[PDB]
């Protein structure tokens, strides 16, 4: 929702089939002391955070929402036909509406998780393309922001450049480009600091079966059929997609309210979080119910009308975090320092060492010649490396700094954790 | 693969009148589930370019008043017309849409108007300049003759000449409605100096009797 | 909006090649199937074929098959008949439009294009040949209205024009159809006045723009 | 019940700002779509654009684009329309209404308002200027029945009226319609009695309530 | 962004008489499937407002008799009027409710009766007062013609007047049915005493002679 003039947003856009995009600071624990701070040297060490257990609220009741599109391009049913169909006309577009398919996932790890998607590429120049040409496919990985859509089963790709019709799907993905997750890529990483662990559930059925209804790109070579008359002498359009339909939710399935336990994941990382931060993204539909209310503009009138009453549309969200975690040191020495150096070095920026250490051990290639000039040969003045890098990216963000305490027993969540290990009396 | 059958091949006729051309073909055009008919109507006036009148049997195309109106069902079909002017001669079309490929009617022409006419007959023995060219170059006229129908043969001396004979012809004027039919035979000038009288008849319905143009060589 | 451009006029050798063109407005070129239509007087209307420029899938009927090719490109918005080995009685005119197919309908036809007029074989172009005609025995203006007339004979290619007095007389004007014998041919007439020949002028003007012959034949008495 | 008030007239300067107004009464002001429409003479309807109040989206069709320009306010329960940057050809009616879209409706029209007309570039007012006319070589009332005429020009803004001897006579009472000289002008005549002329009285009376100036002329012979 | 064309002008008519205006347009107003025709029909008499008559093609609006009946089909249409009296004299529009932005029709003139008029014209050579001012005013007076058709043209001492001609003109009244039409003709006073004669010719339909009214200077 914006001003009509303006570009300012009067209402921001959210549904359940959003994504969701969590980051979550955590304070240094190296400014942070404790009780007893005898057991290690402040100098010669460090102190890093590591994640044991999470979880993830959600409080709304159950129940499934939807979406259509008031155009859609559609012949008739294919289920069955008493005769064959009518002649195209110009537009035969209907409002219609669909469920999406039911799913539930969880994603943790320390660096953004990798999205996926179809799109298109520059064509190898050899025809120049025309228009109506078929754009060649592309494989693309990127990062994920907040906001982006799940697959409703059409596949991750742009709608906005590959589907030119815009009214081919309905509206929520109709803009962006729904993306999903590849677990081979990402769990491939030779950190595996990506994601070190996830879960996932999903389903889908059939409902009904329809036909695109626009200029046909190709024709079946004849051989494959044998020619119509009367009726039959033209072939209708042979396009097909499926409607995905939902299914029965249960409350089992439902894989939240519930503590998780980490010990072993397939990264080699256990839970270590650098850089004090951490990324948790979920995404659900079964709370996607839309309620919808009615504003009458004038209170007096007894008599019924459709003209007293606007309609909006307002949909709930709700979320919880707690996160368990552990606290950890890490000794120091060259083959040390070296592994970390090479892993991710602006992690070293964030603590000291102490710091002249290792800023840089690498000569030179030798690269040289004048120091000055207006007037000999080009060189370079760009170079910085944007230490900030991925302010680009934006997503929803939350500020734990504040929160921390030292008592499990005062929180609803921990005591489960003393449970699953038992010790009644609190260390 | 089908064939149609397009008749009657020309019609005379008076402002006003019904006429009615009939659609004749092998299979039927038509089977009852929409009961599509596949008979076209197209309108060509000589010389220029074609234009659509009516498919099916029942279309009544934008820009076509009532004077054209679809008739026929089953099988072989018609075209009502109701009341024609001027503008209405032209050379019909009625053809096929269905079972690739394509399948058209013979032919449509409208004949005019009036009555008959009288034949008018003259002939202008060879000129020297053709004789000088080295053929035998004999024409004949037949002008303001309604209708078409006429014959022609050829005697030499007495003895028929079959072959060798050239024809063209020119349709009505707005007037006559009457024709222009134009009648040749030409050989080398070996015979026509040699063989002397030559005789050409015309025969039209107009004057029963068989009337005779004949002509000599040096004389009339 | 509907338009098509059918251009151009050929006359050839036989077993040469030939070209045709039909050009789009006011909608999508390659979104249709389109025709070429063979107009041959005495037969005529005759169905060749249709194409798709989509990909450009094609029909050949049996008749056509082999000989008849067919393609088009869109960027042109233009139409091509790509015909080789000709032959006589490929001479007629090549008449095509496009039917709606999609449109909202099916085969017959919306359209007729432009037209476009095809003559196999040629020779090298010749002057035209007038010989007048008269009665025998002499003329002197003798009978109820004498008639004389001229011809014009072994021309090609076509066109030519005959005009009595610069056209002053349009009585008997009645100029056959003309047909080739080798040499393009066709007649014409003139009705004079008995009593004002030969005293009044009567003189024929040929006009042949393609061998570009201009001729003014007086025509006067002859035995 | 369905009532709109279509209010004011306007004249202003070249390159000015304007304003209008339409009022609602019976249904509910901002639920529906609404419409304004020029009205110029011999050329006359045209559709500018339309405006929904409930969130103020617009239509601006490629002629008014730019310079046009809609909003309104359902607490006033009134339309406006803001346009500036004037122009000549921008005098005409705007005359205006609203369509039932919704309504179990769609487009065209179930009503026409009260009508506004604005005119522009002004300047300011002036007085009537009053030419009576008559033959030449004097006039005593020959003919058949004697015309004359007098004509109100050189007066800016309109209106402007003439009645001859307080209305007394509509013979000849022809006056033909007013036009911008760069002062407002039109013609005005009278069919008089050739003999009660010059005799019986023949006095024009001007009324420009604009300039406010009102004058009685006399129309006596002259040479 | 498609067209309308709305014809005829305008038509004198009789009393209860059967009269059709024709409606134009590039596209289809009608497709079926709901077989929608967005032909819209309004009456304006002149100064007052334009309202409703009938929009698609077989609408009857409240409040319409007979007199008015829709007609057309397919692309153009028609305007159907069964049996017209005074009132139904008016300036009638017909539009189109269908691919935004809106188009209209030209305009429909409805003209009135009877038959024609004669010409009547006089001459009031300028009054000293406006020769006064500075200006030569020449107008010229035709008073109870019909129909409209005029010609004017000026000729100052037999040379024509090209431009700076003005004119206006009055409809019919409620008897006459004929027309008032004021000619202009104004420069500065410097040629008015200085070229003599003038002249000003009237071409009505009505009296088919070059009708023709001169004038000089100083003379009547």
């Amino acid at each position: 929702i914006k001003k009509p003039n303006n570009n300012k947003i009067l209402v921001p856009k959210v549904s359940g089939l959003q994504y969701r995009v969590f980051r979550i600071h955590l304070p240094d624990p190296n400014k942070f002391g404790f009780p007893d701070t005898s057991f290690y040297n402040p100098d010669t060490q460090r102190l890093v955070w590591a994640c044991v257990g999470v979880e993830v609220g959600r409080g709304q009741p159950l129940g499934v929402g939807i979406s259509g599109h008031p155009l859609l391009n559609k012949l008739d049913d294919t289920e069955n036909a008493s005769a064959y169909a009518a002649n195209a006309g110009v537009d035969n577009r209907e409002c219609i509406s669909m469920d999406y398919k039911q799913t539930q996932l969880c994603l943790i790890g320390c660096k953004p998780p990798i999205g996926e998607h179809w799109g298109k590429g520059s064509p190898c120049t050899n025809v120049a393309v025309n228009p109506g040409d078929c754009p060649p496919l592309e494989l693309i990985n990127t990062v994920i922001q907040d906001g982006d859509m799940v697959d409703t089963g059409f596949g991750a790709m742009d709608f906005t450049t590959l589907q030119a019709n815009k009214s081919e799907v309905p509206l929520d993905i109709c803009t962006s480009i729904c993306k999903y997750p590849d677990y081979i890529k990402m769990v491939s990483e030779p950190y595996g600091d990506s994601l070190f662990f996830y879960l996932r559930r999903e389903q889908m059925f059939v409902r009904h079966l329809f036909n695109r209804a626009g200029a046909v790109g190709e024709n079946v070579p004849d051989d494959l059929y044998i020619k119509g008359s009367g009726s039959t002498a033209n072939l209708a359009s042979s396009n097909y997609f499926p409607t995905p339909s939902g299914s029965m939710v249960t409350s089992d399935a439902q894989i939240f309210n519930k503590p998780y336990w980490l010990q072993r994941a397939q990264g080699h990382n256990n839970g270590i979080c650098w850089g004090n931060q951490l990324f948790v993204t979920v995404v659900d539909t079964t709370r996607s119910t839309n309620m919808s209310l009615c504003a009458a503009i004038s209170t007096s009138e007894t008599t019924y009308k459709n003209t007293n009453f606007k309609e909006y549309l307002r949909h709930g969200e709700e979320y919880d975090l707690q996160f368990i975690f552990q606290l950890c040191k890490i000794t120091l020495t060259a083959d040390v320092m070296t592994y970390i150096h090479s892993m991710n070095s602006t992690i070293l920026e964030d603590w000291n060492f102490g710091l002249q250490p290792p800023p840089g051990g690498t000569l030179e290639d030798t690269y040289r010649f004048v120091t000055s000039q207006a007037i000999a040969c080009q060189k370079h003045t760009p170079p910085a490396p944007k230490e900030d890098p991925l302010k680009k990216y934006t997503f929803w963000e939350v500020n734990l700094k504040e929160k921390f305490s030292a008592d499990l027993d005062q929180f609803p969540l921990g005591r489960k954790f003393l449970l699953q290990a038992g010790l009644k009396a609190k260390p | 693969d089908i064939v149609m059958t397009q008749s009657p091949s020309s019609l005379a006729m008076s402002v006003g009148q019904k006429v009615t051309m009939s659609c004749k073909s092998s299979q039927s055009l038509l089977d009852s589930r929409n009961q599509k008919n596949y008979l076209a109507w197209y309108q060509q006036k000589p010389g220029q370019s074609p234009k659509l009148l009516v498919y099916f049997a029942s279309t009544r195309e934008s820009g076509v008043p009532d004077r054209f109106i679809g008739s026929g069902s089953g099988t072989d079909f018609t075209l009502t017309i109701s009341s024609v002017q001027a503008e209405d001669l032209a050379d019909y079309f009625c053809q096929q849409h269905y079972s690739t490929p394509l399948t058209f009617g013979a032919g449509t022409k409208l004949e005019l108007k009036r009555a008959d006419a009288a034949p008018t007959v003259s002939i202008f023995p060879p000129s020297s300049e053709q004789l000088t060219s080295g053929g035998a170059s004999v024409v004949c006229f037949l002008n303001n003759f309604y209708p078409k129908d006429i014959n022609v043969k050829w005697a030499i001396d007495g003895a028929e000449r079959a072959g060798g004979v050239l024809n063209s012809f020119t349709g009505q004027d707005s007037k006559d409605s009457t024709y222009s039919m134009s009648s040749t035979l030409t050989l080398t000038k070996d015979e026509y100096e040699r063989h002397a009288s030559y005789t050409c008849e015309a025969t039209h319905k107009t004057s029963t009797a068989p009337i005779v143009k004949s002509f000599n060589r040096g004389a009339a | 909006e509907v338009k098509l451009e059918q251009s151009g006029a050929e006359l050839a050798r036989p077993g040469a090649s030939v070209k045709l063109s039909c050009k789009a407005s006011g909608y999508t070129f390659a979104s249709y199937w389109m025709q070429w239509v063979k107009q041959r007087p005495g037969q005529g209307l005759e169905w060749i074929g249709a194409i798709y420029p989509g990909d450009g899938d094609t029909w050949y009927t049996q008749k056509f098959k082999g000989k008849a090719t067919l393609t088009a490109d869109k960027s042109s918005s233009t139409a091509y008949m790509q015909l080789s080995s000709l032959a006589s009685e490929d001479s007629a005119v090549y008449y095509c439009a496009r039917p709606p197919y999609y449109y909202g309908t099916t085969y017959y036809f919306d359209y007729w294009g432009q037209g476009t007029t095809l003559t196999v074989s040629g020779a090298k172009t010749t002057a035209p040949s007038v010989y007048p005609l008269a009665p025998a025995a002499g003329a002197a203006g003798a009978g109820s209205s004498v008639t004389l007339g001229c011809l014009v004979k072994g021309y090609f290619p076509e066109p030519v024009t005959l005009t009595w007095n610069s056209g002053s007389l349009s009585s008997g004007v009645h100029t056959f159809p003309a047909v080739l014998a080798d040499l393009y041919t066709l007649s014409s007439s003139v009705t004079v006045t008995s009593s004002t020949w030969p005293a009044e002028s009567i003189t024929c003007n040929v006009a042949h723009p393609a061998s570009s012959t201009k001729v003014d034949k007086k025509i006067e008495p002859r035995g």
